[PDB]
């Protein structure tokens, strides 16, 4: 229909091209045709007919002008689909303006029936792609350049109704200048679904991603930077991270996520070198149902590095998990004092599974359960119920300072597991796990020679647990003895659950 | 573990400081919910709706408490027994 | 869908919830751009402005609105036609 043209209307409010809402009901067609329009409230094109479909290829669509709409103030883009299908191919999207005068936004899709497939193209301008109220669209292989990506809004004055908008990201990438104001390089608020696989993620004023308000996002083979920063920022809405890579500044994390959020990262990797790997709090919506905990999985090889691993913001309950051979070092805290002090705190729990391995030192975790997993203990730490299973373990580390010893202090212990402990025979120093209220269960202790040769046979204090508890302790290293040079140790329960380690002079 | 006088005021306000947060007429610090609430005893919908201050500190905040003792978190809705109120009004000379 | 009497409150304020959302004086909720911006209709610039506060609901607001409705989102230099004011002043005896 159109071929290799060169349509520019400085014409004021005078669209490159228009299709009307009932104009003819079919397909359209535009090859190599570049428009320009600097006509003021002028878009480059305007499609708004549900039965039309227009494909544009190796064009070139361009506005300088001031658009915006008065039904109900928002500010359109250099491409508008209210109403029917845009394919582009090859093209340049891209709306020169102001900060104040214009938003600068490249493409603009809204509406139950409008569609677009922007593939192999390119968008620019300060206010990048926008989607919402029910539209959908897919985008491959095509770069946002400096104005970001924006599903949905919050609340226009007026009751949200529903229909969700869906978008596709086939190996893009997005980028948010810090000259475009924008908040985050990539936001969705409301019941919106965005899918991304692979692309680079980049930019954001405060974060990388934000969902909030009930969105669900995939993100898939993403890599997230900055280029206090949040890689991803959610809320109340569901966010799954597949084998994609995200890294933060010193003064930010990795992931924020609270009220009632979920999050699931499955392999890939979150790195946070001065900063936390993971936030939680800071927006209040205090509720005495207890809905979705806010829950954070790290699963299926997930590597996660940082300063801590998890920092908690007070007065809302975690559910931190790391499973399927995960792995995450940092050290999880509180904040000491709650904001409210004497009123309901909820828990922080911790749940290490199926092969997964914390490496790390708390004094903030409510309640941490080990099975078929290891704590790997880095310093001295406070756990109110501790639990094991099928294994599970809680190595403390080997100091590299020789006599340095940690201390592990419990509320409650249950279930059976297995601690490796460290032994000083020359000093008469150990590890020491210490349970406060209640013991339970069958559990081993794995002694490791950390400070040899011994001048005489000396007890060494392993465990303390209260009155006549139940708990029973075996020492793991074979035979149920250590050999430290010329000596012989075997462990042994004595008057109110004290299990020493007692030995003397080797057999000859 | 310490007698009601040690917090009087220099103007002789009882309790000044240490033993009930009072309520503020100022509002900042931490909103809630960007998005409408009806939590206002069933008289309309909140929206982004910011905390109410609370001043002085109350019995159990130990170091906390004070002249500048503040706390911006609680939303207006909010109720506890820390939470109690004390009145002001104009000077009038005539 | 309902008589502008429906809205008269107890003192006889007419229209007083649930028609325009009256401008409050009171800062606190979503703040703005964390840097300079000049919006103050050429009178200087603002830094992470806090939005003032609209109290009672709009016509269109449904049943978000009432004696206590209230909107923390916008700034002091939006403007919308459900956005109007009311004023008050102390009350003087001699
Ligand atoms: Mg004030």
């Amino acid at each position: 229909d159109w071929n290799n043209q060169s349509i520019i209307k400085a014409g004021e409010r005078q669209h490159g091209i228009h299709i009307k809402q009932s104009d003819g009901a079919g397909v359209r067609t535009a090859t190599g045709t570049t428009i320009k329009v600097s006509g003021r409230q002028a878009q480059g094109v305007l499609l708004e007919n549900p039965a039309a479909e227009l494909r544009f290829q190796n064009g070139s669509v361009t506005s300088s002008g001031q658009l915006f709409d008065e039904g109900v103030r928002r500010f359109l883009g250099t491409v508008t689909v209210k109403a029917g299908k845009l394919v582009a191919d090859h093209a340049t999207l891209a709306n020169v303006s102001d900060t104040r005068d214009d938003d600068g936004i490249a493409l603009y899709v809204a509406g139950e029936q409008a569609q677009a497939s922007i593939a192999d193209s390119t968008l620019q301008g300060a206010g990048g792609v926008r989607v919402e109220r029910g539209a959908n669209v897919t985008v491959q292989r095509s770069t946002i350049v400096d104005g970001g990506l924006h599903i949905g809004t919050l609340q226009p004055l007026q009751p949200e109704d529903l229909p969700p908008s869906r978008v596709v990201l086939g190996d893009t990438s997005v980028t948010a200048v810090p000259a475009s104001g924008a908040p985050a390089a990539v936001s969705v608020f409301g019941a919106n679904e965005l899918t991304v696989d692979g692309g680079h993620i980049t930019g954001g004023r405060a974060a990388g991603v934000a969902a909030m308000d009930g969105a669900i996002v995939h993100l898939q083979r993403a890599t997230i930077r900055r280029g206090g920063w949040y890689g991803v920022d959610v809320s109340d809405s569901t966010v799954d991270l597949a084998q994609s890579i995200v890294e933060a500044p010193q003064l930010g994390a990795a992931i924020r996520a609270g009220r009632g959020a979920r999050v699931t990262v499955s392999g890939g990797s979150l790195s946070a070198p001065h900063g936390n790997v993971i936030e939680t709090g800071g927006g209040a919506r205090r509720f005495p149902p207890p809905a979705s905990p806010l829950s954070i999985t790290l699963q299926a090889g997930a590597r996660a590095q940082g300063r801590a691993l998890l920092y908690r913001v007070l007065p809302e309950p975690v559910k931190l998990t790391l499973a399927g051979g995960a792995q995450g070092q940092g050290d999880i805290v509180a904040t000491e004092l709650p904001p409210i002090p004497g009123a309901s705190s909820g828990p922080l729990d911790v749940a290490l599974a199926s092969q997964a391995r914390w490496t790390g030192a708390t004094r903030a975790v409510d309640s941490l359960s080990i099975d078929n997993a290891t704590w790997v203990m880095t310093d001295n730490s406070n756990v109110g119920a501790l639990r094991l299973a099928s294994d599970g373990s809680v190595d403390f580390q080997q100091p590299a300072e020789a006599g340095r010893f940690k201390v592990l202090m419990v509320d409650t212990l249950a279930g059976s597991g297995l601690f490796r402990m460290n032994v000083f025979a020359d000093l008469g120093l150990s590890d020491k796990l210490v349970v406060m209220r209640d013991a339970s269960g069958q559990h081993r202790l794995w002694v490791r020679n950390s400070g040899s040769e011994p001048a005489s046979a000396n007890t060494m204090l392993l465990v303390q647990t209260p009155r006549g508890s139940a708990a029973t302790f075996t020492l793991a290293n074979k035979d149920g003895k250590v050999d430290i040079g010329t000596y012989r140790y075997r462990l042994a329960a004595n008057g109110n659950g004290q299990w020493s380690l007692v030995g003397a002079k080797a057999p000859p | 573990t310490s007698a009601w006088n040690i917090f009087t005021s220099k103007w002789g306000v009882v309790q000044a400081s240490g033993c009930l947060w009072t309520w503020g007429n100022e509002f900042g610090g931490v909103n809630g919910a960007s998005e409408y609430t009806a939590n206002t005893g069933g008289r309309g919908s909140v929206y982004a709706q910011p905390a109410a201050a609370l001043f002085g500190g109350a019995w159990n905040g130990t170091s906390l408490s004070g002249s500048r003792a503040a706390l911006w978190y609680s939303g207006p809705s909010f109720s506890f027994a820390f939470f109690g109120a004390r009145g002001v009004c104009d000077h009038l000379i005539l």
